[PDB]
């Protein structure tokens, strides 16, 4: 044979580094090995898109769970923080609910307060004071 | 907080006890809420890997 | 994967931001060849860029081999004790430039996944959440169905 | 028991889908939508005659460096220079 | 045979109702759209997908200025049940050479000059 | 238009009865100065900060590290102010902006510890029976923050 | 989220226009400003090119106006001139 490979080991050893820790032939057999490593990368990369959604619903759960312990309901709570202007991600809320509990607390009363405000708006059809913790910060 | 690691980890979590009177009471309306309580969900806490349920009694 | 390779979590060796931002790369070995394309690169380094950059930082203390190499190696070492070895093979002198530049800058640990993009000392200032936080106290400490 | 013919969804038999009240709302908001589009297009401003001519030299402008771009269009230039530095593959010290 | 459709004009007609419920007067309309895309052209015919394109409504939910004319308005026409239309109403003055650089569109259609981060 | 005592007579809600706004004003007010005296006297102990870095939000302390996925283009051991603190706290009393609190109220401070690239990041496509498999290697960049200070002012 | 948000002029999503993304995120301790964001400066040429495409769009129109009036004009002499003797 004129040119036949001499470097063929590395090839193979370069995808079943990667298959090491697979259970069975998977991890010994190359043939095996590639298919596997391959989906292995797969879902490696699907698996960003997922790891994104399951985190923010980790977030809603644990804010959910937050809010029900001040008689107050999700939905509820992050509009009236959004027609209030506290901006506040969702990441950022449940490191609150968990690590700095008054300071959530004092959110969700705040909260409440606003859906009142807007619930005695509804009464009125229109005037006079829009109420306190209402009217927004006009940027021009 | 003040505390120690170790107990504070303990008090953050720990399996609480609850009650539920039924009597009159719709079953899955009790459920609804057990259920919730059983898996941990009423917690801020809440992971699946976790093990934060806690301990549901209902009479 | 995540799942293969070791993970680690933030950390920064002896708490470089609290006092004094101390610059980490104590050697930059140079193993380059007088003749070879392989290191014409480097040796463009060496002539110009490399001086100046001792200069920019004297923490750092470089060496230089010129020892017959086939193939010419950049061996950073750092305060932790690792040793982070990269190849100049047939490299531009700006992009060798860079990677010089970019091994300065960065601490001794592993180049891993790193496991939350965060790291608190102290996160709790008002307290950690228990269960009986937002849970009412009862008259006696009595609870469910008792007598007295 | 509960079971359809062959592929749920097309054919003959197929399983019934229900509207919803979110899909209604859905359906309605962009009718809407569509309605205040068509009421802004109710009001045109020159009424055409008053249109004829005003785009054109403009137009040809454009059209004139879309044609320029596609004549001024053959081989670049070659230069001594990057033949020369070639050589440096053996710079070797001394 | 589903076909490329033609609209009566009668459609597109504002009746004094039409007028009330909404902003614009008959008289003094108008000058410029802002067109946005609020509906994919896949699963469309062809011809809007042309259409869209053309218009240069190729990223949805970012805006286009067009000039209100019957030629402009056929396209859009053609296409209105893609599209979210609304007037581009300037409250200050039109952007001269100065005030280049500082605008912004804004939701409610209008274009500023003024555009300073800060509060009132 | 009066309906008797009946399950859907009255609303199930208890109805809230806002006070007067002008009593009310007064009460914020006074709480306001109270949370001034606070500042003033140093009755407060280590802050927190939500601060906006890299369209993230970020909950940071004193002392903490923070880990930016890009460049800053700063050298490392500079310090940084960084702006847009919409959320400041502490134990007794917090203070939330509409949404960013002013410049003259908080500042927090932050030391670049270093500059890095991210562990080798894995793409990879693939389709069943039609020949397709991309396989793309990458390192996005990264900034490493601790957080130094954050000041609060009496300004309120 | 907040479609309450476009009832007051803030966007429908607050990434997008605003000071919470527009304002710089940072700055130097010595008191100085910081270089342009990247995506700001890029924000900021798409609304200058889109300033100059409203321009010409309203000069057009009116130069095409003016163009149909002196046409008009230009007839309406033709006629009463013609008329004439």
């Amino acid at each position: 044979l004129r040119n036949r490979v001499t470097d063929r080991y590395f090839r193979i050893q370069e995808v079943l580094k990667h298959a090491r820790h697979f259970r069975g032939r998977k991890n010994r057999c190359y043939r095996l090995a590639v298919r596997t490593v391959i989906r292995a990368f797969v879902k490696c990369t699907k698996a960003r898109y997922l790891k994104k959604k399951n985190m923010r619903t980790l977030w809603i759960n644990r804010i959910t769970a937050a809010s029900q312990e001040h008689g107050l309901k999700y939905p509820a709570l992050i509009g009236n923080l959004v027609k209030c202007q506290v901006e506040l991600n969702r990441k950022v809320l449940a490191d609150l609910a968990i690590y700095e509990p008054k300071t959530f607390k004092s959110l969700a009363a705040l909260a409440s307060r606003r859906r009142h405000e807007g619930f005695a708006a509804a009464l009125g059809d229109g005037k006079e004071p829009e109420g306190i913790f209402s009217r927004v910060v006009q940027y021009h | 907080s003040s505390f120690s690691r170790a107990p504070q980890q303990w008090a953050t979590f720990a399996r609480i006890w609850y009650l539920l009177d039924g009597k009159m009471q719709p079953p899955g309306k009790l459920a609804a809420m057990a259920s919730i309580r059983l898996q941990g969900l009423h917690k801020p806490v809440y992971h699946a890997l976790s093990d934060c349920g806690d301990h549901v009694v209902i009479m | 994967t995540a799942r293969g390779t070791p993970s680690r979590f933030l950390a920064s060796v002896l708490h470089n931001g609290l006092g004094r931002y101390v610059q980490q790369l104590q050697r930059l070995s140079f193993s380059v060849s007088r003749d070879g394309a392989s290191s014409r690169g480097a040796r463009e380094f060496v002539e110009r860029e490399v001086i100046d950059f001792a200069r920019r930082n004297p923490g750092v203390v470089i060496y230089v081999n010129s020892r017959p190499c086939c193939v010419p190696r950049v061996v950073a070492e750092y305060l932790n004790g690792a040793v982070r070895e990269e190849s100049i093979h047939c490299k531009s002198v700006e992009e060798i430039s860079t990677l010089v530049q970019k091994l300065a800058d960065q601490s001794g640990l592993d180049v891993i996944r790193i496991r939350k993009p965060f790291h608190t000392d102290n996160p709790s200032i008002q307290g950690q959440w228990h269960p009986f936080t937002n849970k009412p106290t009862t008259f006696r400490g009595l609870r469910p169905r008792e007598v007295q | 028991r509960g079971r359809i013919p062959g592929r749920q969804w097309i054919g003959k038999h197929r399983r019934p889908r229900f509207v919803s009240l979110r899909a209604k709302q859905n359906m309605i908001r962009r009718l809407e939508i569509e309605a205040e589009n068509h009421y802004w297009l109710s009001m045109p401003y020159m009424t055409r005659e008053q249109e004829r001519g005003h785009a054109a030299v403009r137009r040809r402008e454009a059209f004139e460096a879309i044609k320029a771009a596609a004549t001024s269009k053959f081989p670049p230039h070659r230069f001594i220079a990057d033949q020369l530095d070639h050589l440096n593959v053996t710079k070797k010290w001394s | 045979k589903f076909t490329r459709s033609r609209i009566p004009e009668k459609v597109f007609q504002a009746s004094p109702e039409d007028h009330e419920k909404y902003g614009g007067d008959p008289q003094n309309p108008h000058k410029l759209h802002i067109v946005t895309r609020i509906k994919s052209t896949r699963r469309r015919p062809y011809w809007e997908k042309d259409i869209i394109k053309m218009l240069g409504l190729e990223k949805a939910h970012t805006p286009q200025v067009h000039k209100n004319i019957p030629s402009v308005n056929a396209k859009l026409k053609v296409v209105k049940h893609l599209i979210r239309i609304k007037p581009l109403k300037l409250p200050q003055g039109l952007p001269a050479e100065e005030n280049m650089s500082n605008t912004c569109l804004k939701s409610t259609g209008e274009l500023v000059v003024q555009w300073h981060l800060k509060p009132v | 238009g009066y309906v008797p005592k009946t399950s859907l007579s009255s609303p199930p809600w208890p109805e809230v009865v806002l006070p007067d706004p002008v009593e009310e004003t007064r009460h914020h007010a006074e709480v306001v100065k109270k949370v001034n005296e606070m500042i003033v006297t140093g009755q407060y102990g280590r802050l927190f900060a939500v601060v906006h870095f890299a369209s993230r939000q970020w909950k940071v302390t004193s002392e903490d590290l923070i880990l930016i996925g890009n460049e800053l283009d700063l050298a490392c051991g500079e310090r940084i102010r960084l702006e847009k603190v919409l959320l400041v706290g502490a134990d007794n009393f917090t203070l939330l902006g509409k949404p960013l609190l002013g410049k003259d109220l908080v500042r927090v401070e932050a030391t670049v510890i270093e500059k890095t690239e991210s562990w080798p990041r894995i793409i990879m496509r693939f389709r069943k029976r039609k020949n397709f498999k991309k396989k793309r290697i990458v390192t996005t960049p990264q900034t490493v923050l601790r957080i130094n200070s954050i000041e609060i002012a009496p300004c309120l | 989220g907040g479609q309450w948000r476009l009832q007051q002029g803030l966007a429908a999503n607050p990434s997008g226009y605003g000071p919470l993304t527009e304002l710089p995120d940072w700055s130097y301790a010595d008191g100085r400003p910081a270089p342009p964001m990247k995506g700001q400066l890029r924000r900021k040429a798409e609304r200058e090119t889109f300033a100059r495409r409203v321009v010409l769009l309203s000069q057009e129109m009116d130069a095409g106006l003016q163009a149909w009036q002196l046409r008009q004009q230009k007839l309406q002499e033709e006629q009463r001139k013609q008329e004439n003797a």
